[PDB]
């Protein structure tokens, strides 16, 4: 084993991570990444094996030294002048506009420094670089539409009931992934909005349309619909006896388990909920961890890969037969560990998103009197364990 | 424009860094052409260079193929070289110029810079001031013996100039075996003037490359 | 009328020429009241603080415009990167030649990107203006490229859009392929040769020595590429005649620094003369400046179309690119720099010299090729297709016939079995009959090469909603001549307005009709007499899951009761009810007319009823946009006005003992 005693006379020993956009959340929301940092150096520290071969994750506040929301010039210049100090080995971005999100790009490509981009809202991805990842950890439909292809497939129904209320959602990655399966079958979809101002005629139209799908596809499906049309249906449901052998109503869209609907719900339905939330502290967790699975699998590789530093000045790049930035963006995409708040998994370090934990709770007809959610499967990822 | 000018300091120290400046400023350096320098001594022959690109692909030969390392300065639209350990038949009459990629010929007049071997002290020994005398005596043709008699400075292969741009009817470069010693007795000669007689005063003044002297006599 | 220019430059020599162009550019405006700023930055290594020392001599003269004024950009990978991010939160345009990369012209994550460089995307543009002539639609997309490719890709994909037509192979690849030679086997196959690399120069020289060691270097290929493409080290394999298109405006600092500055100085005037010249805030560092008038000053800038004596239309592409840049296509032929075309703005028409190729001629080449790749599939059709098993390994002795006369026969390499049974286990069997006679006869008629392969399922396929990303097509061979497995299908499908929907006929050459095979309720009297038209659950006879009879069956309106009777008993082949009916297992077997006729005449115990419904030509099923589609048929009924397809079929499927 090479012994790496060569090239921590700078760092020392320490893998130094930059605290760039220090600036609280104030744009479209009052989140805090102080806090979030606090408590994910106090979360590493507490389960020790995290960092091993002696390493520790150098937290180094780079602050400029609202009006700095979005310049980059601060958070770039004065922050690149006081991490060259000792070494760029590691850097943790937290976007807050297009502004601190652009030079991201710029930074991964005159240092070679694998960066994460925890952005708000979904952003194009028009830079396919591995160097600048992209990680936004936000309600995403892939999962739900995975869940609702694995409920079909282990149950033989090829039809559904697709509820398109708005068009203001990520229905693409639905669409994209329809395209693929052979499994969907649509012949009607359920609109609630569609010019009906007043209210005779949207429950005539309502009236119409569940007798229509009574016979052509009895399984509506949750996939994109408010919560307000959620309630309706739940309402007009118990006052026309929509049973599930009749309507079988599936809640595919699980946001949150405190969000999700637990009155009126009909013995038999198909109501699944995330149990993670969307917490920044419990995100800034998850990158600090998949991190740590980073440079340990670079440390498992070459002893002097993760202890290298990419870069030492703000104008230096790795462009060597051995770099480490290509490894290190590189190794973390095959390793896929299961994160706090979700499964990390990286997609091909781009298009990043984690899969958060599910579980089936069908909500059937309970025998002692009190609606509980019985957990009739499991899915720990694609797989689900019957019982 | 068209600029083939070779700028490179053609006098350094033996077994030194050779920092060769080719100041090419013409359409563009963005990996366009070859740039590199034509090992033409006389006595062997030369091999099958290399070329620079964008990435500045320092490597020329197998043997200096990474020992050297050509410094892509893209301020001033040129690049440096790092030249070391350089033998006697390497060190010869280079042509760091606009190479077509392809290696075609030539459609232009005899340029270049041709660094030598010698010490920068032995070369560097004080311009000697010689007055220029005319002869007007020897009155045999249409070519005689009259000129400057400068010598004592920077090798031969620099920017040989005349009395403020004077008559240059029959000017032609023509590399020669170099002097150890470092006293090159350089000295230009036209063939129709300078051979009449009178007065007429035909003083030249060789410039010099790392220097720009022109007011020795 | 204070708009001041910013410019971006490196060398003293690209700030006297910058001044040049701006006391020059008094004949351009007309001499107007606006002052062009001398800003005169020195170039820096490090990309940020370069950026950083532009932003701050702009921001001590508040200048309104970008422009770079140097092909070397400061960032380490050649992109303009950092007067992007750095103009994109001031909603600046960047109006300065940086790069001739195309993915940083596409505006997806950036808004404030104008670079009036001319990418790929442009040059794929000039590419299809001049391709309207050519009718070279079908291009093979081997770029190896993850952002330029990408670029390319969506490019084309958009020109095929705006065509009204469709490619033949578009994908992307990765850089760094080494068996590249698998690619050009892959497009030597399709009848597309348009060959388009525009990745780097690496991948440019090694397909061009991959192509020079087959000798498929002009021979018909079409070979468009750029200055970029043939730069460094790419030529020093290809012979004299690639199409090297040259970047005009893309690396000159002469008279492009001057263009650019006049263009500039002309975009502004015409942007001060219309309305939207408020003046944004002061954009200092470490404050938010953030122009809220940032997509009404783009949209005014964007429509600033000039009437200039060189370029007769300027105006931006969809992504932000030159104002119609005129790209002077040259070739290498002698290793020169000939024009063979300008881009004017609406075509490219050429001057003096033409299209030149290395391998082909001077003139329109061959872009598309010929039909001589036609893969016969057969079938189970032992009545017609003879399919004998091998003799020997590869030895197929040819067998005698009733006139004495050793019967050419073709061998036929296929999995013998079904899907279960042999999923890819080719077997060659020596496969005789009319079907070989037929096929020699075309080859001797035409020049095409057939090539006689066996399928590997047993069944024809049907219309239904296939378990394949729900595709409403054929599952079977109709299917695979879809996918481009298949030709030619040589067996006699049933005509019909559903299978006339995805592909097409040719001429019919068995002209038979269906009946019922009976055993002679002992008779059948054909299949309207109710005591088989409502058949019970004991009372079913053979039928073949996706077969003519399915299709016939499926297409009824009044046998939809017996349709789903069927299901019961259905086969995956013929054989197996042929099987059964002759060895008293089931009532009846609904087949063709000539098979059954055949099995009748051999068969003595099975004897086939006389009515006979359903007359109709089955016709040879073709592709859809075959070249040769008409040719074929005008072969076969050529073939049957004569005395010669009457003979063999009395010959060969007439056995009567």
């Amino acid at each position: 084993h090479p012994q790496p005693c060569q090239i921590l006379k700078r760092i020392g020993h320490a893998v130094r991570v930059g605290a760039v956009h220090l600036q609280p959340w104030t744009t479209a929301e009052t989140l805090w990444p102080r806090d979030a940092l606090l408590f994910a150096v106090e979360n590493l520290n507490r389960v020790e094996g995290l960092l091993p071969y002696n390493l520790s994750l150098e937290v180094v506040m780079a602050i400029e030294a609202s009006p700095w929301s979005s310049d980059p010039f601060s958070f770039l210049q004065s922050v690149c002048h006081t991490v060259v100090v000792q070494g760029v080995s590691a850097l943790l971005a937290f976007p807050q506009s297009q502004g601190e999100m652009m030079e991201l790009d710029l930074v991964s490509s005159v240092l070679h420094i694998p960066v994460l981009s925890i952005v708000r809202h979904e952003f194009p991805r028009e830079s396919q670089n591995p160097l600048h990842l992209q990680l936004s950890l936000e309600n995403s439909l892939s999962s739900d539409a995975d869940v609702t292809v694995s409920i079909l497939t282990m149950n033989n129904w090829y039809n559904f009931s697709l509820l398109l209320c708005q068009e203001d959602w990520n229905i693409t990655d639905f669409l994209l992934l329809t395209e693929n399966n052979s499994k969907f079958h649509l012949e009607s979809v359920i609109n609630i909005t569609a010019n009906l101002s007043s209210t005779k005629d949207l429950l005539s139209f309502l009236q119409v349309q569940m007798d229509n799908i009574r016979n052509s596809t009895p399984t509506m499906v949750m996939f994109g619909c408010d919560m307000d049309s959620i309630r309706q249906i739940f309402e007009m449901s118990t006052q026309f006896g929509l049973s599930p052998p009749e309507l079988h109503w599936v809640l595919g869209d699980s946001q949150n388990v405190e969000e999700l609907r637990t009155e009126g719900l009909p013995l038999g339905l198909i109501a699944h909920g995330k149990t993670t939330q969307s917490v920044f502290e419990y995100y800034v967790q998850d990158a600090m961890e998949l991190v740590a699975r980073a440079v340990a699998t670079a440390t498992m590789i070459q002893p002097e890969l993760a202890l290298l530093p990419s870069t030492m000045n703000c104008m230096d790049v790795k462009t060597t037969n051995l770099t480490s930035g290509q490894y290190l963006s590189r190794f973390l995409a095959n390793t896929t560990f299961r994160g706090l708040s979700g499964s990390i998994k990286v997609k091909g370090s781009t298009i990043i998103s984690s899969e958060n934990n599910f579980f089936i709770w069908n909500l059937q007809h309970d025998p002692m009197g009190k609606p509980m959610w019985t957990r009739l499967g499991s899915w720990q990822g694609g797989r689900i364990v019957m019982d | 424009d068209v600029q083939l000018q070779e700028s490179g300091p053609g006098l350094v120290k033996p077994s030194q860094s050779l920092s060769l400046t080719c100041t090419v400023t013409g359409y563009s350096i963005t990996s366009d052409y070859a740039w590199n320098w034509i090992r033409q001594f006389p006595g062997n022959k030369l091999e099958w260079m290399g070329y620079i690109s964008y990435s500045g692909s320092t490597g020329y030969n197998p043997s200096l193929k990474s020992r050297i390392s050509i410094t892509r300065d893209t301020s001033k639209n040129q690049f440096f070289l790092q030249l070391n350990s350089v033998t006697t038949e390497d060190t010869a009459t280079y042509y760091c110029a606009r190479l077509y990629y392809g290696f075609y010929g030539m459609d232009y007049w005899g340029q270049g810079t041709s660094v030598t071997v010698s010490s920068a002290k032995t070369t560097t020994k004080g311009p000697s001031v010689f007055p220029l005398a005319p002869s007007s005596k020897s009155t045999s043709g249409g070519t005689a013996a009259l000129g400057c008699l400068v010598k004592d400075y920077f090798p031969e292969p620099v920017t040989v100039s005349w009395n403020s741009g004077a008559l240059t009817s029959g000017v032609h470069t023509f590399p020669a075996v170099l002097q150890s010693s470092g006293l090159y007795s350089l000295s230009s000669v036209v063939t129709v003037p300078s051979s009449s007689l009178g007065t007429q005063t035909y003083i030249c003044n060789v410039n010099h490359k790392p220097s720009n002297t022109k007011v020795d006599k | 009328k204070i708009v001041n220019i910013g410019a971006v430059l490196s060398t003293r020599k690209h700030e006297q020429m910058f001044r040049e162009a701006v006391n020059q550019a008094n004949k351009r405006h007309g001499s107007w009241k606006i002052q062009l700023n001398a800003t005169s930055v020195t170039h820096k290594p490090n990309a940020i603080q370069m950026a950083l020392s532009v932003c701050e001599d702009l921001i001590s003269s508040q200048v309104y415009a970008i422009l770079v004024s140097h092909p070397p950009t400061p960032n380490d990978h050649f992109t303009p990167t950092p007067v992007s991010y750095t103009a994109g939160f001031y909603r600046i345009p960047v109006l300065g030649l940086t790069t001739r990369m195309s993915i940083y012209s596409d505006k997806s994550i950036h808004l404030s990107f104008l670079r009036t460089v001319p990418p790929y995307s442009h040059q794929s543009s000039v590419w299809f203006e001049m391709m309207r002539v050519y009718n070279w639609n079908h291009i093979i997309l081997l770029v190896s490229d993850d952002h330029e490719g990408r670029a390319a890709q969506k490019r084309l994909e958009t020109l095929l859009e705006e065509r009204e037509s469709k490619a033949e192979k578009v994908l992307q690849f990765d850089p760094g392929t080494k068996n590249v030679t698998a690619l050009l086997m892959e497009a030597r196959e399709l009848e597309a040769r348009v060959i388009i690399l525009s990745a780097s120069e690496d991948d440019a020289a090694t397909v061009y020595r991959a192509a020079a060691m087959l000798n498929m270097t002009g021979s018909g290929y079409v070979w468009l590429v750029g200055e970029r493409e043939i730069s460094g080290n790419a030529l020093r394999y290809a012979p004299d005649g690639i199409i090297g298109l040259q970047l005009i405006n893309g690396k000159n600092e002469s008279a492009h620094i001057s263009d650019a500055v006049g263009v500039v100085a002309q975009a502004v005037h015409e942007l001060l003369e219309k309305e939207n010249i408020t003046d944004p805030p002061r954009g200092c560092v470490g404050n938010t400046n953030i122009w809220k008038t940032g997509p009404l000053f783009k949209r005014v800038l964007m429509s600033s179309k000039y009437a200039d004596g060189v370029t007769g239309r300027v105006e931006f592409n969809e992504d932000g690119d030159r104002k119609f840049a005129n790209y002077s296509i040259m070739n290498l032929q002698n290793r020169k720099l000939v024009q063979v075309g300008i881009y004017n703005g609406t075509h490219v028409i050429p001057n003096d010299r033409k299209i030149i190729w290395p391998g082909g001629e001077t003139e329109k080449p061959r872009g598309y090729q010929m039909s001589t790749r036609l893969k016969i599939v057969t079938i189970h059709q032992e009545p017609f297709v003879y399919v004998k098993p091998t003799m020997s390994d590869g030895t197929c002795k040819e067998e005698f016939t009733v006139n004495g006369d050793p019967v050419k026969k073709v061998i036929c390499t296929g999995p013998n079995d079904t899907s279960p049974g042999s999923p890819r286990h080719t077997v060659p069997q020596c496969c005789y009959g009319f079907c070989i006679d037929l096929l020699i006869k075309l080859a001797r008629t035409m020049n095409f090469t057939y090539e006689v392969h066996l399928v590997a399922d047993g069944k024809f396929g049907t219309q239904e909603r296939v378990n394949n990303s729900n595709k409403k097509e054929w599952n079977g061979m109709m299917g695979e001549l879809l996918s481009g497995q298949a030709d030619m299908i040589v067996a006699p499908l049933t005509i019909n307005n559903e299978r006339a929907q995805y592909i097409e006929f040719s001429k019919p050459f068995k002209y038979q009709g269906l009946t019922i095979l009976v055993k002679k309720e002992e008779r059948i009297t054909g299949i309207n007499d109710p005591r088989l038209r409502n058949p019970s659950d004991k009372f079913i006879y053979a039928t073949v899951k996706q077969s003519s009879v399915d299709i016939y069956f499926r297409r009824q309106v009044e046998l939809s009761t017996m349709y789903r009777h069927m299901e019961k008993h259905n086969y995956e082949s013929a054989a197996e009810a042929i099987q059964a009916v002759r060895d008293n297992k089931l009532h009846a077997f609904i087949w063709d007319s000539a098979v059954l006729e055949f099995e009748a005449s051999q068969k003595c115990d099975l004897v086939t009823t006389g009515e006979l419904f359903f007359r109709s030509g089955f016709g040879i099923g073709m592709r859809k946009d075959s070249p040769w589609k008409q040719n074929v048929s005008l072969s076969i009924l050529k073939s049957h006005e004569n005395g010669f397809m009457e003979d063999l079929d009395k010959t060969w499927v007439r056995y009567q003992e």
